[PDB]
């Protein structure tokens, strides 16, 4: 990170600001009249006092309260239109910058969210929004609405006696070196915060996410000290910003003070009294001493403002960071399904040894090439980098003949429907779930034939409500085998011209798995698939089997011919 | 790309021995597996040994406990030992690298008289 | 939500703050001299122009910069003084709620998880702590200040001439029944802001947990759609609060301006005039002047006081729900492992159709008993109900002669080890992970014996740093097969007396499920064990084999016998 | 708790029919497996029939083709038909619910002339 200023992030904030101009400017001329009024109703004192209440003419005090009320009349509208103005104004920025942060977020790689935790960047999203909302609303207000009732008082003092207004001139840049020091250090202390709440956001989400292991381990006082650190770090840094705004604020009223001092001081002067009468003094000491009220309210929101302001510069830095590389510019329809690799070599970032190393892979269009191996040989690697997920580091993978490099990410991977090792669903009614992206294109007949061939009927039929029955948080409302077979059935009803199902029939028993792979024979007779399995039951007859052992392709073939030739795969088909 | 060759023998008497090369070469050769197959006349390919990244030795029931087949890490290079061969051996014999469609060799003839 | 008054939401928050007393008595202290200073400051008018600089003598005018100076640091360390100790108290009040709020959510029953969304209760960590923070920081300390200005004022206005003070009291009811008004309205705005952003949490959060699916189903649009409506509520919400604001701060103004009306008026009159000087008046003039602005700082932190004082008001309803109810008060050092279901009929919350219906399960200490099935029938939910998870509702689960609702829950977790179904692994280390909750209890020979047992070890030693190799958010960094053998080391290390292996091996090949088999044969000859098992290699050696159905036990036996006997289980073995 | 009494036959001749009933009762019937065994005087028990929730029979080959064993949901109760007895099949009877390690019953012997 590298802080700017004020100035600096307002300069960055404009080109969101622009397409709001209308309300910024009426909130402006609205600022202008309230200072206006504010100012003119302190400067009654003159006609007040000199035309004496009882000395001279009562014309004044005739209508000096109607006058009073009108000025209170005109000041509460212009207050109404410039907080209204600028909160709106305000809102619609950080509901512009928050769309900005969840697309961003939406475009990382997924290398990216490897290395990272759900809790940091859910806290970009809650807190540090949330920060920018309430400084540029309530602090924004506050600080423009108090600048402009001192500069006011500034224009009414250096009109009744300039010779006092010079001790002002020669104040103002020390409390503006004072402000700006202190607001560095706001700066800091905010960004230190954000990150301090990213950890309490990530340790609240790590007791949530596995609240079971939690139960079942006793992990209870391990949760509880760890959320007792990350929350008493966060108090602490809230203490720090505190200390640092309750020793600023009355050193500034401390200096501008000095200002009524010498006003004091310059008065108890023969020479420059006389020339002034009482009741032009009575409006400058009034004005001296009711300018230090806005320079109160100034600074004691210039810490909720900065935190705003830091909140501002983090999002700044991430929406600029560097999104998935998409450098490919031909859409594609409907592939042909012909993938090849062609000496690829893969290694994950920051793993220095290879988990794909020569691997020359045909899978032609419309056959079912299945890949067999031991746990962790590099099966899910191949499913990831077909998805391109992960890029290569030497060799090309082809589509239809063209570097996968060469396509749009979106039409890419509009090619690939995939069943995960790890089935992610969503807190959505199961016919939602099937048809996740694409609920407004399939109808419910569309949505009953996918289920029927994933085996999900007889279940579904079963449920509350059938189709729209609510499942949980992550199909949490179901068994291991129905959140499989959900899945299945969601990659079933996208008749996509590539299907990898990297372990898809692991939680199913063995008529379940038989009845889905009876739908597939059926469906999938013209369609390039990609099968990853554990079981060889499941692969029998695929077109060719693929064994994989610690990164290379160790044997290639068909079934019976796999059988001969006593390979690797003939001693996995003999224990088992 | 991977590719093999074979510098086998020729004609040999009946109970005699030979002892076939294969060099394997642009490959992982520690890891994948190598195998030995042969073609009568008038015969598809046969498999005749395989051996796999332990030196995982198998031998076709029709040639068992007289062929040895072994792997020279080093020099990359898979050899087919016969001994106490017979006419009904006479073939073409093909080294092959991962799998029946895998990688094969140009073949080199073997008599037996 | 049912709403309290301010007053009602500090009496709940009373028991809190009591340990706190000190901080909150030096804060009050230095309030009173605070206000004083100001009332006292203000009141130098009557001196300077009465005492007129030339008019009579200097006397005045030669010490009073001085005096300025002196109440200026006196107010000023008094300010700092209030602020701090106030800020502190605040800090540690909000660092307890959070607290509570933590070991609260920690402490629910797992059917609440099933029904909620993590972003909701995110929200309420985040969000809703960060609100009370942000209110009882910053508002509170202004409202304060503020309120001790106010009644200075009155008190020297009242001092000076009683005649006005009267105005002054038969306007003030009028301001509170005002602010009572809009304070109850911003209550409310602010409980709906908070559902509001519990649903963005729980929309991007949805994103960010689900975002392989989002990249592979093309869902980018979906969830930008949905983000935009939650978003653009959440700003509407807010507009709704700045509304309510800006139309209550003038109407307000407006009522305490026309005091200033009287009492223009009132001067206006005769017979009021020539009983004071040209001083008192000056005085009171300028009191009423300077008490609209502290009314104008109490008006804008009411609309951001109010947001802490809801978010206080939700968590006292949270903090009071009924978490899991324990009510069992003996512990058990270590079970023998002899767990009976008796008759026992289990009906998942809100599904009104019995998971298990009549189950009479032994399982005898020592002796090991597979559930097998197919998918759906009912094995995990016998597993949850050992661990009570859920609470059955007919029939008793008996450990060693008890039930298991007369233990401690602490107590009888303690006797359960699980490798559950679904697989969660936490962001740390491998080490740590494979000795979650103990990591000061078992060293690293015990840790890497269970990681050797659990035929981990080789893919350990292979890894960037072996057993300090951090793994993914949820094990990312790892292949399924990696991650389930980490989950049954992890149950491993700890020698339970229940071991339950809830399909532990549906990720891993043969040989890798036949290593971990051959370690459990040995180390846990003697313990009880119940797998969950849909490949039937697995528990060929069971000493009793249960076969489920629809919830119902089918038949029970031996391999041999089970075999015999031509029932389901033949069937299943003979499709396998 | 599940009980389950048999009412069945007892002495027959040689080439007759007989008919075994065995109500079962506590049970959710419909689901559970039900099955015949018998116990010849030195033998140990034998499987004999056995009927699941699809009324899926399936009988022991030493008397397969002349036994038949069906089940009524309605009356609860499991039936074992036998046809052309022998001697050999002299032997005490026992019906089980839900496996070898489940319910027996108390016997019924059966005597073949
Ligand atoms: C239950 C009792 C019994 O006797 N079993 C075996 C008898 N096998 C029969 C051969 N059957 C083949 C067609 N069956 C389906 C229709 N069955 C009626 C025709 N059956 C003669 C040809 C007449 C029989 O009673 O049984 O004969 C009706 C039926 O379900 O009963 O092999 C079979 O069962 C199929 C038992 O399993
Ligand atoms: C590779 C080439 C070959 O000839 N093979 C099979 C030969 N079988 C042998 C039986 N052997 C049993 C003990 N062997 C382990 C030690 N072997 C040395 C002892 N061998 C005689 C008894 C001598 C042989 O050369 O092979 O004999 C060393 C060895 O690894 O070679 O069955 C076997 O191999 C085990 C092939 O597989
Ligand atoms: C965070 C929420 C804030 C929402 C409400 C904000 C209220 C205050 C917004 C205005 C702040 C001052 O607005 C000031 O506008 C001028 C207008 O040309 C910007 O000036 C900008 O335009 C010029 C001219 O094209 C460009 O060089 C560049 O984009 C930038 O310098 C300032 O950089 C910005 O600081
Ligand atoms: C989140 C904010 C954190 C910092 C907040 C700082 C402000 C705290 C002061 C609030 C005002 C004092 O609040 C007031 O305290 C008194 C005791 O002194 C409490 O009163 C207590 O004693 C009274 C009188 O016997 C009994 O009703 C009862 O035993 C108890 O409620 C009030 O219930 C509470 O309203
Ligand atoms: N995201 C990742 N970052 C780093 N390493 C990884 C990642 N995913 C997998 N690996 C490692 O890469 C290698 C290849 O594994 P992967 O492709 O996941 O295996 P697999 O063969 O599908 N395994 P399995 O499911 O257990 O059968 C293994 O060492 C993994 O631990
Ligand atoms: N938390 C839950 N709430 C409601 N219903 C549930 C819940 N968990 C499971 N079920 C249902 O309860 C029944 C019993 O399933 P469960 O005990 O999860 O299955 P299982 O037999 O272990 N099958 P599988 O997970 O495929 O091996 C099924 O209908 C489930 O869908
Ligand atoms: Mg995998
Ligand atoms: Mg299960």
């Amino acid at each position: 990170d590298k802080d700017l200023s004020t100035w600096q992030t307002f300069r960055r904030l404009w080109p969101t600001i622009a397409p709001f101009k209308a309300g910024l400017i009426v909130a402006g001329v609205a600022l202008i009249l309230n200072a206006a009024s504010d100012t003119f109703m302190l400067s009654l004192l003159k006609p007040l006092l000199d035309d004496g209440f009882g000395k001279t003419d009562r014309s004044v005090l005739v209508w000096m309260p109607l006058v009073v009320i009108g000025l209170m009349i005109l000041r509460g509208i212009t207050s109404y239109v410039s907080s209204y103005c600028i909160s709106w104004v305000s809102g619609k920025v950080v509901m512009t910058m928050r769309r900005r942060l969840f697309g961003h977020m939406m475009g990382m790689p997924v290398s990216f969210f490897d290395k990272q935790s759900t809790g940091t960047l859910l806290s970009r999203i809650t807190y540090d929004s949330e920060q920018v909302a309430s400084s540029s609303s309530g602090a924004l207000i506050t600080v423009v609405r108090e600048g402009a009732s001192i500069i006011g008082l500034f224009i009414m003092m250096f009109y009744y006696s300039w010779q006092l207004s010079i001790i002002l001139i020669v104040l103002a840049p020390i409390v503006s070196i004072a402000i700006r020091v202190v607001s560095k250090r706001f700066r800091n202390i905010s960004k230190n915060m954000q990150n301090t709440m990213g950890q309490v956001t990530t340790s609240a989400e790590q007791m949530l996410k596995g609240h079971k292991e939690v139960l079942i381990f006793g992990g209870q006082e391990v949760e509880t000290k760890r959320f007792d650190k990350v929350s008493n770090r966060m108090r602490l840094q809230g203490m720090k910003m505190v200390s640092a705004s309750s020793i600023s604020d009355p050193i500034i009223q401390l200096i501008a003070s000095l200002a009524l001092a010498f006003v004091l001081y310059a008065a108890s002067f023969p020479s420059v009294m006389d020339s002034l009468t009482a009741g032009t003094i009575t409006v400058v000491f009034s004005s001296m001493i009711a300018l230090m009220r806005p320079l109160k309210s100034l600074t004691n929101v210039n810490a909720q403002f900065q935190r705003g302001m830091a909140a501002c510069q983090t999002l700044f830095t991430i929406l600029d960071s560097e999104q998935e590389k998409d450098e490919g510019k031909r859409v594609i329809e409907r592939a042909t399904g012909d993938v090849e690799f062609r000496n690829v070599t893969f290694t994950y970032p920051g793993r220095d040894v290879p988990a794909l190393r020569n691997i020359n892979l045909k899978i032609p269009a419309g056959k079912t090439v299945a890949l067999v191996g031991r746990s962790g040989s590099g099966k899910s690697t191949i499913a990831s980098l077909i998805t391109r997920f992960y890029d290569i580091d030497e060799g090309e993978i082809l589509m239809d003949g063209h570097d996968l490099r060469e396509y749009t990410l979106a039409s890419l991977r509009n090619q690939v429907a995939l069943v995960s090792q790890n089935v992610h669903l969503f807190n959505d009614t199961v016919a939602n779930n099937i048809a996740y992206a694409r609920t407004e294109q399939y109808s419910r007949e569309q949505i009953e034939e996918a289920a029927r061939m994933a085996y999900a009927m007889d279940f579904i039929n079963k449920m509350d409500n059938g189709l729209d029955t609510v499942i949980g948080e992550n199909g949490v409302l179901l068994s291991g085998g129905q959140r499989q077979r959900i899945a299945i059935a969601r990659a079933l009803l996208r008749d996509s011209p590539i299907l990898i199902l990297d372990e898809a029939t692991s939680a199913l028993d063995t008529e379940s798995e038989r009845a889905i792979q009876a739908a597939l024979d059926e469906l999938q007779k013209n369609r390039t698939s990609l099968v990853i399995a554990h079981r060889l039951s499941t692969i029998e007859k695929a077109d060719e089997i693929v064994v994989v052992e610690d990164g290379v392709i160790v044997e290639r073939g068909t079934h019976n011919d796999l059988l001969e030739h006593r390979g690797v795969y003939a001693q996995l088909h003999k224990m088992q | 790309q991977m590719q093999l060759v074979e510098s086998g023998g020729g004609l040999v008497q009946a109970g005699g021995s030979l002892r076939l090369s294969c060099a394997v070469s642009g490959s992982i050769f520690s890891i994948i597996t190598l195998a030995w197959y042969r073609q009568a006349p008038g015969k598809p390919r046969e498999n005749v040994a395989t051996i796999t990244r332990g030196s995982r030795t198998s031998y076709a029931d029709s040639v068992k406990g007289r062929f040895c087949i072994s792997k020279d890490n080093a020099k990359s290079t898979v050899y087919l030992q016969m001994n106490k061969l017979k006419p009904e051996d006479t073939a073409d014999y093909y080294c092959n690298a991962e799998g029946p469609a895998g990688y094969w060799g140009q073949g080199t003839p073997v008599t037996v008289s």
